[PDB]
């Protein structure tokens, strides 16, 4: 008596690109 | 002539992690 | 007899953001 499930839902989006990397170490001493 | 319809389905899968970041900047000077 | 057929699920969650990026090179000598 039961209808059959229902299917799976989609997958999620992919994640965004990674922050941009550190400035570089000063040219002057410290 | 009728029985009871069928479930929901599942939540999807997560979606995949995101690309590397870019490079950063040339350091400080002057 | 039978019933109808259940509902499609939802979408999975989104991915992770990606890796942050490398230092930059040096500032000028001083």
């Amino acid at each position: 008596p039961p209808g059959p499930p229902g299917p799976p839902g989609p997958p999620g989006p992919p994640g965004p690109p990674g922050p941009p990397g550190p400035p570089g170490p000063p040219g002057p001493p410290g | 002539p009728k029985g009871p319809k069928g479930p929901k389905g599942p939540k999807g899968p997560k979606g995949p992690k995101g690309p590397k970041g870019p490079k950063g900047p040339k350091g400080p000077k002057g | 007899d039978p019933g109808d057929p259940g509902d499609p699920g939802d979408p999975g969650d989104p991915g992770d953001p990606g890796d942050p990026g490398d230092p930059g090179d040096p500032g000028d000598p001083g």
